[PDB]
RNA sequence: GUAAGUUUAGAUUAUAGCCAAAAGAGGGCUCUUCUGGAACGGAAAAAACCUUUAAUAGUGAAUAAUUAACAAC
């Protein structure tokens, strides 16, 4: 019978060897979660299908944002296997009222403040 | 000599980047034939029909039948027989009048 | 540039005249070279509906070589039509019969699987030996690198080569050799 | 509409003290077939001007 | 609009002038011989 | 349009090629140089932002 | 014979030569000297048409001056009212080219177009395959259009 | 984390499934339980295996799955 599978707790116990390959520290842990769609649903049990619909990754390939606390962590490691999971960096810092609207993310998880589309000169 | 790719043949290829590292610029000078490297003219022995007569000369039974006729095309050609045969006429009639033109 | 048009379109579309050699060639690296240059997929205005393909010459087709023991294992199989009309001969036997259908064979397979295949061959022409018809002589315009490099028999070393490489090893002297 | 255009082209280079130019073979395909292609280049002191 | 007829067009593109440097023939990217020799000839 | 590049701008599709042969040895460079050696001129990437 | 030494034989060497690059510095002088001349080409005047690889809508067009252009779509712009092409990836001459990595500068290239005409695709039917098919179970797409005449392409000597 | 649920009023149709993968019970079938599927891509042809959120126009682009594999001291 295929049914619901508890992973035991020792996967997300991390080594050392894992920090300095991911590069994060097992102090000062990233706050926001980048998580994407990158499987189809289609051929999976419903479990996982409900999950990705209130997690918002109904579409592929479109990054949505979210809290790195222990519930919703609970919910990303039941479809661990159909999304990539990317820590959110601000190397400027939060956006402000100011720059709310000159925002963008980056591929490499970094969301930057001041999107000019001109050489860096 | 920087080129990676033989000056000799189509044209030289002189890469470079502008100070700023944001343009590449290509400098291609065509290659004339050298004098050399050319054959002179066969001037003793012309419109290219001569040339298609000779090939296809009448020798056996003055006109030649479909048959016989459409074997020599083939090979001067080197084409199949099948080619040269004939269509209906309801293909001929679905043949357009006056195709479109580009340039 | 500044041609004429009918020039310039008869410049573009005409079929050119290659020339190879397959002395200690396998057929189907050769199959790959004229398949490519009969289709006319070596130019860049090749459209399936063109017709732009080029005459292939092939020589020496007596002398391919096969690699493993493909003499002796390769089967070419043909049925007349007739019950108890079935042959199976090997490529040694067929090579002996007809020393140019080993080459024809590979080819013909490598063409797509339509009616243009039939007109393809018409343009590949092959000869068992070096000797070639000055007609088609005259018409060749270029010769295809080997696809593959021959390698070299001991006679053929010079003698300096042989002194470059080292002596490994020493044979003692109370040996008959 | 010129006809005899090579006779045209050496008028011209006449006055332009340029020597008669020298019709020769630069590239050959399929001669023997019934659909040939030649090029031919005309050379002045030796200087291809036109192919 | 132009009174130029609505039907399917062909090509999204039309130029009178296709080529700058020449349009591609078989000879371009082909490098000459000596004498022009064609291959086997033996002068 | 690099196929119209190709049919009707034969010596900008050889420059076309040049660079591109030139890039890829200096990849081969880049792979045995380790990272030590410096990064090839035509391998600089110009950044935006 | 030096460490790790291996006679010549079939697999002794890759199958592959390697190439010896040319030293920077030596390459640096020689790059500035193909950009001055390429430059005063530009600066003397000494080229003819020009064809450029701009980007526009969605898509890479080979343009040339008097060159025609169809978009897929409306462009809000009035019939008759001239343009310019801001993404050039490349502008090309009979001895010489530039390429944008990926887009060239305004200063180097000026393309101009004009709206020629605003249209509609012919009728494009657009049916699906489904149980009882039926024969007016069917769709037509007309998408507006909008054609662009090229006018000039100008380049200016500031490489 | 998310946007459904309960109740009132009205209403038909349906009430023979098929195949894959797990767990059993009768002993390859035959049953019961749990999961998935119904390509226009792939596995050669291929309802059921695998990739695939709907529907569009475009002579753009990045990708998914992807029948192949490299004789003995
Ligand atoms: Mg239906
Ligand atoms: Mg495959």
């Amino acid at each position: 019978k295929f049914t619901k599978s508890r992973i035991p707790d020792k996967v997300f116990q991390p080594k050392p060897e894992d920090h300095e390959k991911y590069g994060g520290d097992p102090q000062n842990p990233h706050k926001l979660h980048i998580v994407t769609r990158i499987r189809s649903t289609k051929r999976r049990p419903y479990w996982e299908k409900d999950t990705i619909k209130m997690l918002g990754l109904q579409k592929a390939h479109s990054p949505q944002i979210h809290k790195n606390i222990p519930s919703v962590n609970a919910k990303l490691k039941v479809v661990k296997h159909l999304i990539r999971i990317q820590p959110l960096k601000l190397p400027q810092g939060l956006p402000t009222e100011e720059t709310m609207s000159s925002t963008c993310l980056k591929s490499t998880g970094e969301l930057v403040v001041q999107w000019h589309l001109k050489p860096v000169e | 000599t920087y080129s990676s790719l033989p000056d000799d043949y189509n044209c030289q290829v002189d890469l470079a980047l502008t100070a700023d590292g944001r343009t590449i610029v290509c400098y291609h000078p065509s290659v004339d034939i050298p004098y050399e490297h050319t054959k002179p003219i066969p001037q003793p022995d012309e419109t290219h029909e001569q040339i298609l007569k000779a090939k296809l000369e009448v020798r056996k039974s003055k006109q030649l039948e479909q048959g016989p006729m459409i074997e020599q095309l083939s090979k001067v050609f080197y084409t199949t027989k099948h080619r040269w045969y004939p269509h209906g006429q309801y293909h001929n009639r679905r043949k357009k009048l006056n195709p479109p033109r580009d340039r | 540039s500044s041609f004429s048009r009918a020039p310039q379109q008869w410049a573009t579309f005409a079929r050119m005249w290659y020339l190879l050699d397959g002395k200690m060639q396998p057929p189907g690296k050769l199959a790959v070279i004229a398949s490519n240059k009969l289709q006319g997929l070596n130019k860049p205005v090749y459209h399936q509906l063109s017709d732009c393909g080029d005459h292939v010459v092939i020589i020496n087709t007596r002398h391919i070589a096969f690699s493993g023991n493909k003499w002796e294992q390769k089967v070419y199989s043909s049925h007349t039509g007739y019950p108890g009309g079935f042959r199976q001969v090997t490529a040694a036997q067929l090579h002996r019969k007809d020393p140019v259908a080993i080459v024809k064979l590979a080819i013909y397979g490598m063409l797509p699987k339509n009616l243009h295949r039939r007109t393809m061959m018409q343009r590949l022409h092959l000869f068992p030996d070096e000797d070639i018809p000055e007609d088609i002589l005259k018409n060749l315009v270029e010769e295809l690198p080997q696809p593959r490099r021959v390698p070299k028999r001991l006679d053929e070393y010079t003698q300096e080569e042989i002194e470059a490489f080292p002596r490994v090893w020493t044979p003692p002297d109370d040996f008959r050799m | 509409t010129v006809v005899n255009p090579m006779g045209l082209l050496v008028e011209e280079l006449k006055k332009r003290n340029i020597s008669a130019p020298e019709s020769r073979l630069t590239r050959q395909s399929g001669s023997t077939t019934a659909l040939p292609l030649y090029f031919v280049g005309l050379y002045c002191d030796r200087k291809l001007i036109a192919e | 609009q132009s009174g130029l007829d609505v039907i399917r067009i062909r090509k999204p593109f039309h130029t009178d002038n296709p080529s700058i440097q020449g349009q591609w023939h078989p000879f371009t990217n082909k490098r000459t011989a000596l004498h022009g020799l064609r291959p086997r000839e033996l002068r | 349009v690099l196929v119209d590049l190709a049919i009707y701008e034969p010596k900008t599709f050889k420059s076309l090629a040049a660079l591109a042969k030139r890039r890829q040895q200096e990849g081969f460079a880049a792979a045995l140089g380790d990272g030590k050696e410096p990064e090839g001129i035509f391998s600089r990437v110009v950044q935006y932002h | 014979y030096p460490q790790g030494y291996v006679p010549k034989t079939s697999l002794s060497s890759p199958p592959w030569q390697e190439v010896v690059l040319p030293d920077p510095v030596e390459e640096t002088r020689h790059h500035a000297e193909v950009v001055k001349r390429v430059n005063e080409l530009i600066a003397t005047g000494q080229y003819g048409r020009l064809f450029a690889v701009v980007h526009f809508a969605s898509h890479q067009w080979k343009v040339t001056a008097e060159d025609l252009i169809l978009i897929e779509n409306e462009l809000d712009i009035k019939c008759g009212e001239r343009i310019r092409l801001e993404k050039v990836l490349l502008v090309g001459a009979d001895n010489f080219t530039l390429l944008g990595k990926p887009l060239l500068r305004k200063e180097l290239v000026r393309v101009e177009a004009t709206v020629i005409e605003k249209t509609e695709s012919w009728p494009k039917i657009n049916m699906k395959f489904r149980k009882r098919k039926n024969f007016r179970k069917k769709k037509i797409i007309v998408n507006p259009q909008t054609i662009l005449r090229i006018n000039t392409i100008e380049i200016a000597p500031r490489l």
